[PDB]
């Protein structure tokens, strides 16, 4: 019954021998050009020119802190071309006889009943079985601007690192946590076209894998509140670093609208009410002169807060600078005419 | 030297952040603001869309459930309001890769060449020009009463400026604000800087209770084709890849500019998305005239250049055609 | 020569690469340890003459590029892609890649080793640290920069700490159903990309970054993690990434 | 111009916002209004659905819970207020994305000879007569003793209205407030002005305690069972494209329209969901009636111009399958 399935795989207009014959000669010209797999390039980014993967066969460590290829449950290797052009073998591959088995388990095996099509439909196959039993596998030479390239030190020096993914440890994932209770996710972006391009054959017959979900515990996210409190407004100009503050005793003229444009330009657009608002307590106050050497609030001279406190203030030691009786009502009747 | 090297790749000069959206009344719109939150909605509707005869004569009267979002203003306030930020890297630093060392060195010395002929000035006037007449508002600029923009730089507040004012198509080299500006643009493009930040603060009256227009996020999902608006810790907002286009829309010295005579943004062949025709095609793309201008060291006229620095201010993988 | 450590408080990073080979969210540490030495060598040559011990990340806010399903899952976005070049460079419409991104609020303490470690160092690392990526995202605005010996003067925060003695006593034949099995049991460990290995011989490569390097191929090792309160901190030295090199190992560990 | 571009696509040059429902006292309308708000309802049916007999003989005399919405006024307040807006927008710069160039200049050589020949008075004073018979009241109309509606443009505010005068059949174009907000309205359309912003209050009476109809949510299956009214900022109200699919019951020149005599909506192909007969299959579709406006650059009447005009106020999608 393949030979149904054979004219099913071709869509055209010739009759029935010519549409048996076009797969037969697909086959014995595309061969050659596929390779197996198991870290191939081009799934990063189908632009890279070629075909570049690994194909690595270790054994399994078992102790090591970490996982890697040959060390998952995988069992399939990948089959890739360079070309989409050249993908009916990895279609061929993929057939389904009678009962329940695929063709490579009547493959490796040489079960006489797949022979049966194969050797009644044409005489081809025992060169067709050798070429895809015994299979050219990958060194991947060269490398271009698309594949990842990064520096990692290495002692006193540098090593470059080129990065290559991994398709079957990428479908083992895929399936097992299909098969879970794991959080996961889907991650379906990837278009039929650009998977055919991809070249391989386990991201065509999986195009939108399932990938572990990593993310940090569930009170962390951004959301409205949080960015809707935040936290309360600080100067960025210090007192101590200035000229002519008299360590807490502003004398030059100078500095008003340096101080009321520092007022105006830092809390516009912060406005909270007395609910929300922060409290100018006395410790915060009183901790000032203490720090700066003074034991009593000097005559002619207030505290004014560079930050307003209705617009987002703090009740920090590094909120406030002592003013003049006159410059204090000045940068108040400034800053309630800017607001207000 | 012969050809582009194996491996080139630049950064982007111009960065730019997630804008939020938040809302406020005109008149005290500088003492406080209120969040802006997306809503989701349902519709039936008919199927509007052309068909085939018979598709057409079957599906002519049926009913149309379908899903969407909207984002809208309260009926308390009528001004919308975007703050955002940019910050500047030098050009020359800005490149991230170039396995050739010749190559760079014939990169750094034509830089070094432009500077001293120029100096930066006329892309840094463009882009603040970009900037004062509020392109980045898209769809948000149409049917608005008073615009209004505002540029900090570090901690000097430099006056507001009037969007409905200036002109969309034309470009001002007389303003003593944009030369400002764009005068510590181009001196941090030039590298006498380290780098620049930019905060920038836009007001646009509307009208109470009217429409706001956020970027539309590009997702794929089974049973799921609504369309979803971009939320940014709970408020609406804007990708920094749409501000980005904005404000790269300083490109008039295409060919054919003076039948079209409309500014595009800054691409390798010149191709926007709204024409569906490059308008550099093969002879004045990026990729041939760095070419002459560094392998054949033709020199060319001042609006090459000032094409080619754009294209560099903008980053992208400059390497040659990849060989298997 | 004297040692302390230095602590860069709420770090905003947006559109950081959020994507791995199997893993989505928290980036690999790698990223962070690259940040680190390009930050050490950014500073070197600015004649700092000083060097990275160990990196610890504390976590505050994070959030994922996309939305949360009716039913709960996480679906993710993309921005519209631009000019790939290659071929199609004219098309108007370009492919679309695997990726992911992601918006962290983010805090780091570096150990540091060089003469006069003094508030000049801070502000050296203050004015050279607004111009480099984190993974790849763009740093946005940062709290401040301070100089701290002990663990009383820390920010309320989650610790990223290697685990895996979790991952090695679980029950499985291979690793991988080890890693799905202490998952299953463990709601709190999550898997993060440690490190690279080799599968390929050193030697010289044409088509490189950089053509004079020694060049090999690597791919991204997998681990466990789990993340603790400041205050649960025992020593200030537990919590710190270091490098690790070996034959054809490329990892970062906790030890 | 051999075909229409294949990334063609138009805005709305009127965008509406959603109403709010306020509830007051006809006597003291212009002193005060109070919110109103959306209650939670369970009722106890039987199985009044139709069945086949052998469910019916088993299942006839069952009861059946239910769960529902509903919004009443108090037993004080007889009159229902709606407040809502619109914001008008010139036609010419409004279309949204186009590929072909020469289709954007031959749309806009056919705009500006519209507006040289009519100047978009009958569709303002159609839209303004739609506006001024309070058609967006829909099930709230029955029923009602008087109503009326007030136009506000800027702080300009007109004398009001008397829906309950106005028939829903016929349009006048000799009222004078109606053909004043006409002209600024067709000025707007025109490309004289630039922006438009118009406010609409409507006082409906009915009667104390008696029923309102905002509009109902639409729900999937994943969505919970049962009906669901909107809310808007917590009081009830009406979704916006629910009143502009009245405000743009203006089509009257559709085919067989002396057998049936009555306005529609002006859709793509001319269906009429009130009465269930499409009107414009394909002889008078949109897309017929613009690929002769365009590509054979043919003459029409003035009414499939009126048409075809009106169509571009809506917007949509006119795109092409990749020609």
């Amino acid at each position: 019954m393949l030979r149904n399935k054979i004219l099913a795989a071709i869509s055209q207009k010739i009759p029935e021998e010519q549409k048996i014959n076009k797969y037969i000669e697909g086959l014995f010209q595309s061969i050659d050009k596929n390779h197996l797999a198991t870290h191939v390039a081009k799934f990063t980014e189908t632009n890279s020119p070629g075909n570049i993967g690994a194909y690595d066969i270790l054994s399994s460590d078992m102790n090591c802190g970490y996982l890697d290829t040959a060390n998952a449950g995988w069992k399939e290797p990948d089959i890739v071309t360079n070309d989409a052009k050249y993908k009916r073998p990895q279609g061929f591959v993929a057939m389904e006889m009678s009962d329940g088995r695929t063709v490579m388990e009547h493959l490796q095996e040489d079960s006489a009943e797949l022979r049966h099509e194969m050797e009644e439909l044409t005489d081809k196959y025992d060169e067709i079985r050798d070429g895809i039993l015994n299979m050219p596998s990958m060194q991947p030479y060269r490398t271009n601007q698309f594949i990842k390239q990064v520096f990692f030190p290495v002692g006193g020096s540098y090593h470059l690192l080129s990065i290559l993914p991994s398709t079957v440890l990428n479908y083992e994932v895929s399936d097992r946590l299909y098969r879970s209770k794991i959080p996961k996710i889907r991650l379906r972006l990837l278009s039929s076209n650009a998977a055919s391009t991809t070249g391989s054959r386990l991201v065509s017959k999986n195009k939108w894998p399932l990938v572990f979900q990593a993310l940090p515990p569930k009170f962390l996210e951004k959301n409205l509140a949080k960015a809707l409190d935040k936290e309360y407004l600080l100067p960025d100009i210090n007192i101590d670093e200035l000229e002519g503050v008299d360590n807490g005793c502003l004398i030059d003229e100078a500095l008003l609208p340096l101080i009321i444009d520092e007022g105006k330009r830092k809390g516009e657009g912060n406005y909270r009410p007395r609910h929300l608002r922060d409290e100018r307590k006395e410790e915060t106050v009183q901790a000032f002169l203490d720090k700066y050497g003074y034991c009593n609030i000097p005559v002619g001279y207030e505290v004014h807060h560079i930050v307003p406190l209705s617009q987002g203030g703090a009740d920090s030691i590094k909120n406030m600078i002592m003013l003049s009786i006159e410059h204090h009502e000045r940068v108040t009747e400034a800053h309630a005419s800017y607001f207000k | 030297l012969k050809s582009r090297p194996e491996n080139l790749s630049f950064a982007r000069c111009l960065n730019t952040t997630e804008a939020k959206f938040w809302q406020t009344d005109f008149l005290k719109r500088h003492t406080f603001k209120l969040p802006l939150l997306i809503t989701d909605k349902a519709v039936l509707a008919s199927k509007g869309h052309e068909m085939p005869p018979d598709k057409l004569e079957k599906e002519i009267m049926d009913p149309n459930p379908q899903k969407s979002q909207s984002c809208t203003l309260s009926t308390e306030c009528d001004t919308l309001r975007i703050d955002f930020g940019i910050k500047v890297l030098p050009v020359k630093e800005s490149m991230y890769s170039c396995s050739d060392y010749n190559y760079r060195t014939a990169i750094y010395q034509k830089i070094d060449e432009y500077i001293a002929e120029d100096g930066f000035l006329t892309l840094a006037k463009r882009y603040v020009n970009n900037i004062a007449n509020a392109r980045f508002l898209w769809r948000n600029r149409k049917g608005a009463e008073i615009i209004e923009t505002i540029v900090t730089i570090e901690d000097k507040e430099y006056p507001s400026f009037n969007s409905k004012s200036f002109n969309l198509d034309t470009f001002v080299e007389d303003n003593a604000t944009i030369n400002e500006i764009a005068q510590q643009i181009a001196d941090t493009f030039a590298g006498k800087r380290e780098y620049l930040n930019i905060y920038v603060t836009c007001f646009v009256k509307i009208g109470c209770a009217m429409e706001v227009y956020p970027s539309q996020e590009m997702t794929f999902d089974d049973d799921d084709k609504g369309k979803k608006l971009f939320k940014f810790e709970g408020s609406a907002g804007m990708h920094s890849q749409k501000i980005n286009n904005a404000l790269r829309t300083i490109d008039t010295w295409y060919p054919d500019y003076t039948t079209y005579e409309f500014p595009i943004p800054v691409e390798n062949y010149g191709a926007a998305r709204s024409i569906g025709i490059p308008f550099r095609p093969d002879t004045k793309s990026f990729y041939k005239l760095i070419d002459r201008m560094i392998l054949k060291n033709e020199d060319l006229p001042i609006e090459d250049k000032h094409y080619v620095m754009a294209i560099l201010i903008r980053g992208g993988m400059f390497s040659k055609k990849q060989e298997k | 020569m004297m040692k302390g450590y230095i602590l860069l408080e709420k770090v905003n990073i947006e559109n950081a690469n959020a994507f791995n080979n199997i893993i989505v969210g928290i980036p690999a540490i790698t990223s962070f340890l690259g940040f680190a030495r390009a930050l050490e060598r950014k500073l070197n040559a600015k004649e700092i003459a000083i060097r990275i011990n160990g990196v610890g990340l504390e976590f505050h806010e994070y959030e994922l590029k996309g939305y949360k399903n009716k039913r709960g899952q996480y679906v993710t976005s993309c921005p519209l892609p631009g000019s790939i070049p290659g071929q199609n460079e004219k098309k108007l419409d370009a492919h679309i890649m695997n990726q992911a991104y992601i918006d962290l609020n983010m805090s780091f303490l570096l150990e540091v080793e060089g003469p006069h470690v003094d508030m000049s160092t801070c502000k050296s690392i203050k004015s050279t640290m607004e111009t480099l990526r984190i993974a790849g995202g763009i740093i946005r605005n940062y709290k401040k920069i301070r100089l701290i010996d002990t663990l009383a003067d820390i920010p309320y925060g989650y610790f990223l700490t290697l685990r895996q003695d979790n991952l090695n006593d679980a029950a499985g034949d291979d690793m991988l159903d080890k890693m799905i099995h202490a998952l299953q049991q463990e709601d709190t460990l999550v898997p993060i990309a440690v490190g690279f290995k080799a599968l390929s011989e050193v030697g010289h490569v044409e088509g490189q970054r950089d053509p004079e390097k020694d060049h090999c191929f690597v791919e991204s090792i997998f681990s466990l993690g789990g993340f603790e309160c400041s205050k649960i901190l025992e020593d200030i030295n537990s919590c710190l990434w270091r490098y690790k090199t070996e034959e054809g190992l490329y990892l970062c560990t906790i030890i």
